[PDB]
RNA sequence: GGAAGUCGGCAAAAUAGAUGCGUAAGUUCGCAAGAAGCAUUGGCUCUGAGGGCAAAAAUUGCCAACUCAGAACUGCUUACGGCGGGGAAUCCAACUGUAUAAUU
RNA sequence: AGAUACAAGAAACACGGGAGCAGUUCGCAUGUCAUGCAUGGGGGCGUCCGUGAAUUUACUGUGACCAAAAAGAUGCGACCAAAGCAGUCUUGCCGACUUGAAUUACAAAGCAUGGGAUAACGAAGCAUCAGC
RNA sequence: GAUCUGGUUGAUUCUGCCAGUAGUCAUAUGCUUGUUUCAAGGACUUAGCCAUGCAUGCCUCAGAAUCACUGCAUUGCAGGAAUCUGCGCAUGGCUCAUUACAUCAGACGUAAUCUGCCGCCAAAAUUUUGCGGCGCAUUACUGGAUAACUUGGCGAAACGCCAAGCUAAUACAUGAACCAAUCGGACGCUCUCUUUGAUGGGACGUCCAGCGAAUGAAUGAAAUUAGAACCAACGCCUCCACCCGGAGGCAGUAACACUCAGACGUGUUGACUCAAUUCAUUCCGUGCGAAAGCCGAGCUGCUCGGCGUCUACUGACGAACAACUGCCCUAUCAGCCAGUGAUGGCCGUGUAGUGGACUGCCAUGGCGUUGACGGGAGCGGGGGAUUAGGGUUCGAUUCCGGAGAGGGAGCCUGAGAAAUAGCUACCACUUCUACGGAGGGCAGCAGGCGCGCAAAUUGCCCAAUGUCGAAAAAAUACGAUGAGGCAGCGAAAAGAAAUAGAGCCGACCGUGUGGUUGUUUUCAAUGGGGGAUACUCAAACCCAUUCAAUAUCGAGUAACAAUUGGAGGACAAGUCUGGUGCCAGCACCCGCGGUAAUUCCAGCUCCAAAAGCGUAUAUUAAUGCUGUUGCUGUUAAAGGGUUCGUAGU
């Protein structure tokens, strides 16, 4: 149906101006939401700064030159999101796609190793014609053969150069996990319990590593280790705690003013 | 053309709605089948989103299943007998859904005699068939009403497929306290 | 939850839900109501006056969009 | 063509049964009212509703009479007799009735 | 330890297809035609079944879920300002792991505290009372 | 800024209105206007009518060139007009007529459904071809058509048309055995073996056994009690060394008559008649190619990469339904709904799907003073104006949702339309004609007529922001785009800011050697303007820099000249001088004008605020004159003639 999308009805964390151009590139489908993604475009251009313009962009990106998920993408609209890699192997760039401790967007640097892995939330789980258990996730990958014990909730690690699953997190009490969306996206903290209310949503209850407690709802967390030293992947520079708004700012003031007397 | 909207209703007060806005593709509806039985006729129908429906008009043969013993056999419909909605259907011949008919029983004859050894060509089976036999009829039994109609030449059934949906006409024998129901009414 | 108002159809019951409006400018209350018709299985006996808990189901005719889940 | 005829629509034409829907001003609240006006109507083959009397009784059996309401198919040359034309106003007498057998 | 009160977030039964191996607390055996390369008091977990004479709203505290633009706000001498989200300098084949904080948005709805003021129920007191 | 003032009396104290006052991205009109930045702009009335021009197309190394096309070679290499094929045109842009159980907003659903392009994935059905007449194999070298083109042309024309002759495919139509697996259902005049004919065990052969769809059957768990004894046949363990036949008992023990001694005894949810498995009978075009496809590399015969396409499944982008609470005025609108659906029930039909959505039958229900039914104004919201607080009022208009394309109805193609720069007909208007006929839809951009108090160029460009697409850019070789941007017009509104500065002398001022007015004077500065080695810009313009870097014009009456309203009060500013004489006129209100006008018409002075300032209409505050916070009711307007009394409080 719609296939515009103009600049005051875009995301908010792309940052786009409001005084340049009355539209924005908008998603196709694909792996992310619409919402909750970030398009190729935006991280070429308006991220990394490699590209002045939206022709420019379209230089780099029909050619390969890109890859998302081990595999060049030709489309700026490809909408790509939580926890991709993004390769550029002429420039020798390889980032992945987090979340600040503001809810932001976030691209952190990982080594070559590290780069061919990935974490993935189950969403459902159903038996395919030859009685085939596959397993989709928040990504969109369909997995045909998990092991017997995954479930709906819990979160698995892939290898995306061979296609096969590392190993299997499940959710439960004392486990790390980081909230993916609403006025706590970003934040890391532990399990304390899970409160069902069937028919409803679920809430969990958290609790950060300066001890400051939180709650969710249980859709919006992402199970990323048993313990904070057994996270597989590289955290942003915060790691997801969060500070007062007043100590802040003092510490923005006086920094910047410390760089003036030197 | 026709419609499916609530816009020409009245409401639950009793008041007219003024309609703005005007016929969508999204809500129509379409002429009814009407399924005689006679030689068969089908005309698909394009439906929403591609794919075709098939109507059903003057179908004549279909499967119809013996639940009790989980078979089914192809056979010939011969007439239409009673109808829940008007006997207007009864006397116009109109196929539709829970409709009660009348089958042929010649292929459920054959399939009996096949699998039980009884006859309402027998003698000429391997020894171990008719070891099998045995066994089978052991603790196997028949109703009444159901071997008096195979001996007749000809039992009831009820359509359990919509015609003019699917173009198909099938259906199931009717057994227990529905055949006593239905052969009250018939008399 | 409704209090139930008038058993005269067939397998099908009005209740009543009464609620207060709360009207800013003058900081106060007002009482109004709303009449919703539901169907009811066989297995309860309801009688005006009585408490019903109901839920959600698919449209099932006219105007009837809930059932009948247990009797007070 | 349609009252131009004539003192004057005199005479003729015209409406018409039944069923469904609908019906103004005025009024002594009873009426006005069949106000005005629109639609259907044949034939043939079927379906439903409306009851009595018996029995060791939401059952079974036997039986009478002619109304009403529907459906499919099919047809018209609008086709016996019988059967209100309607409306808006002025004058007089309240009304039913009587009354110059042989011009009122 | 039992009784007195209180706890249907409770008591009393049961489920290995129940706890990533059946949770926490006072080399020898089985199998060996095997990748058998296997296996070796009391209190919290999950899931069902009987037990109430069951307790609920309003109100209030704290949090969840809530497009941008616009409105309130932190920071930055676009020469100032209406603006904008930029920009700054150790003179850079660069750096600041640069920034772009954080708010309000009726009424209804949803989670977990509190029980003073209220409100919805029930009862009209022999239509009652069974003691372990 | 939590503020008030003038008018009723001979004077006084009140009630109460009229008038004054401030704002408005709030409209219009009048006078005036030097510089610069930022901006709304035919909504109001007529969803009135339109000349002309332009607004949606797309080719890479990778679908199809014998142009009788072009450039080089000399039986080739390139570019390729035109046509066929594939995708898109259901988005964007415009407007606000309709519209109150509708639309919309906040919260929820679809277990009631459809879903092209995009992501991750899946695939073992099928007797074909050649040769010799059923046999044998180096078994995939398949078929007719039709456009561009040429040969006749018809017609006044028409985004009109006919016939014949060529030739392509990733168009259309047919078609593939072995290689190549496990898995289980029916049978037999067929063999072989063990018992005394066996639901006996093994072979042999003969029909089915792929995804999806239809009907019927089974599975889709259990969770309220502990020990014994017999008989049927099933599994094991002991004898009498084994075999023969003929004895006696439960140590252990997931299942399963071999080649597989663990090759699912366990889907999911809050919940399922759902997912999935097995068995029986089916599918006739209304489904299922390895496109019998196209490019790169390397070594007739092979190897490796990049693309393209049919079917099945579920994520994303969506579509369509449903409704918990909320939204102006009106009772001189009190009852509304049922033949012909009104409220509910039963079996069906129709739909993508639920449903009185619809056919038949049955019952008498459903809504309403907590304002139904009817009428009036009106697209809903995010939001704007006015800010002690509470409130009042506006929202056609940039973002989100809905609806429409003169009116109104119907429909085809498509994954999606009841589409309008798609089709069909009628109504109202309307254009060309050779009179036979053929056309039209600016509430898209620019522009015109009319209407009105009321609103801009028939401009430049795809450089930026995006959309479509066979598509990066470049090279023998340049997609479209009035969407969008840029400039022109523009005192709607908003920000910054010139119209002079410093002194000497002389004559004067009013306080009492300082404060300042005037005319002859001097002496620096600066823009408005004129230009450029140039900067900007798609190009041009505006801004910004500069008036030598060897080498760049300019102020003295600085004529480079400020206006619009006022001077009795409210309300800042004259008891000045002429003219008129209840006339002319002024005056929002009180009032002025008949011979000495503080008010008219003028001159001179003075006041307010100023590149701006008056006037009209609407609205907010003034207004505790709508009063919840917060009014009044003995005499100023206002307590029912008295009791009873229901809803309500
Ligand atoms: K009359
Ligand atoms: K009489
Ligand atoms: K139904
Ligand atoms: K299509
Ligand atoms: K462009
Ligand atoms: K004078
Ligand atoms: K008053
Ligand atoms: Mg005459
Ligand atoms: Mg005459
Ligand atoms: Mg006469
Ligand atoms: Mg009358
Ligand atoms: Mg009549
Ligand atoms: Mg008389
Ligand atoms: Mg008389
Ligand atoms: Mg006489
Ligand atoms: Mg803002
Ligand atoms: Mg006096
Ligand atoms: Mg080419
Ligand atoms: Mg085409
Ligand atoms: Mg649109
Ligand atoms: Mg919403
Ligand atoms: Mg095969
Ligand atoms: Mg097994
Ligand atoms: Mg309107
Ligand atoms: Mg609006
Ligand atoms: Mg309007
Ligand atoms: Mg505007
Ligand atoms: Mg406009
Ligand atoms: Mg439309
Ligand atoms: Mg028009
Ligand atoms: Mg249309
Ligand atoms: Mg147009
Ligand atoms: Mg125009
Ligand atoms: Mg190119
Ligand atoms: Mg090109
Ligand atoms: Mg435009
Ligand atoms: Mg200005
Ligand atoms: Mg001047
Ligand atoms: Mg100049
Ligand atoms: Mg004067
Ligand atoms: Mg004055
Ligand atoms: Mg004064
Ligand atoms: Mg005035
Ligand atoms: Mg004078
Ligand atoms: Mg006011
Ligand atoms: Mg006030
Ligand atoms: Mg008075
Ligand atoms: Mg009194
Ligand atoms: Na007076
Ligand atoms: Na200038
Ligand atoms: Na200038
Ligand atoms: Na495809
Ligand atoms: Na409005
Ligand atoms: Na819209
Ligand atoms: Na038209
Ligand atoms: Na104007
Ligand atoms: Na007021």
């Amino acid at each position: 149906a719609k296939k515009h999308l103009k600049r005051l009805y875009a995301p908010k964390d792309w940052m786009l101006s409001k005084l340049t151009g009355v539209f924005a590139p908008r998603p196709r489908a694909g792996p992310h939401k619409l919402r909750e993604c970030l398009s190729l475009l935006i991280i070429i251009r308006n991220r990394l700064k490699y590209a002045l313009n939206a022709l420019e962009a379209q230089m780099i990106l029909r050619q390969g030159l890109v890859c998302v998920d081990g595999k060049p993408r030709k489309d700026g609209k490809y909408p790509a999101g939580f926890m991709d890699v993004v390769e550029i192997p002429k420039t020798g760039d390889r980032f992945r796609i987090l979340y600040d401790v503001k809810g932001r967007f976030a691209l952190v640097r990982v080594s070559e190793a590290e780069s061919s892995i990935k974490m993935m939330k189950v969403v459902n789980v159903y038996t395919g014609t030859g009685r085939i258990p596959v397993a989709v996730t928040h990504d969109g990958h369909r997995i045909r053969y998990p092991d017997p014990r995954t479930s709906r909730g819990d979160t698995l690690v892939y290898d995306v150069k061979e296609k096969k699953v590392l190993d299997l997190i499940k959710i439960g009490n004392g486990k790390v996990v980081m909230v993916t969306g609403g006025a706590n996206r970003g934040r890391i903290g532990e399990i304390v319990s899970i409160e069902r209310h069937p028919g409803a949503f679920d809430i969990a209850r958290l609790k950060d590593a300066s001890g400051h407690e939180f709650a969710t709802r249980a859709t919006n967390i992402f199970v990323i280790g048993k313990d904070m030293s057994s996270v597989p992947v590289t955290l942003p520079k915060q790691q997801g705690l969060r500070i007062n708004v007043i100590q802040e700012r003092e510490e923005k003031l006086i920094a910047a003013e410390t760089r003036r007397t030197t | 053309g026709i419609v499916r909207s609530r816009l020409h209703k009245r409401k639950i007060t009793g008041g007219k709605t003024k309609i703005h806005r005007k016929r969508m593709k999204a809500e129509l509806g379409r002429l009814p089948a009407n399924t005689k039985l006679g030689p068969r006729r089908v005309s698909p129908v394009r439906a929403r989103g591609g794919n075709f429906k098939l109507r059903g008009l003057r179908l004549d043969t279909g499967n119809f299943a013996w639940g009790t013993e989980a078979s089914a056999q192809r056979a010939r419909i011969l007439d239409v007998v009673y109808n829940a909605t008007s006997n207007e259907l009864v006397r116009t011949k109109t196929l539709v859904k829970n409709c009660i008919v009348v089958v042929d029983a010649a292929p459920f004859r054959l399939w009996y005699a096949k699998h039980y050894g009884i006859d309402l060509d027998v003698k000429k089976a391997s020894s171990k068939l008719k070891r099998k036999w045995e066994y089978r009829r052991k603790h196997h039994k028949i109703e009444k009403a159901l071997a008096d109609q195979l001996r007749e030449g000809r039992l009831l059934a009820r359509i359990t497929s919509r015609p003019g949906q699917t173009g198909r006409a099938d259906g199931a024998l009717l057994e227990g306290a529905e055949l006593q129901f239905y052969l009250k009414k018939l008399d | 939850r409704g209090v139930v108002h008038s058993t005269k159809m067939r397998r099908s019951i009005v209740i009543r839900r009464n609620y207060l409006h709360f009207i800013r400018k003058y900081q106060r209350y007002q009482k109004r109501h709303r009449n919703i018709t539901v169907h009811c299985s066989p297995c309860f006996d309801p009688k005006p006056g009585d408490e019903v808990v109901v839920g959600q189901c698919r449209p099932l005719s006219k105007t009837i969009r809930y059932n009948v889940l247990q009797v007070v």
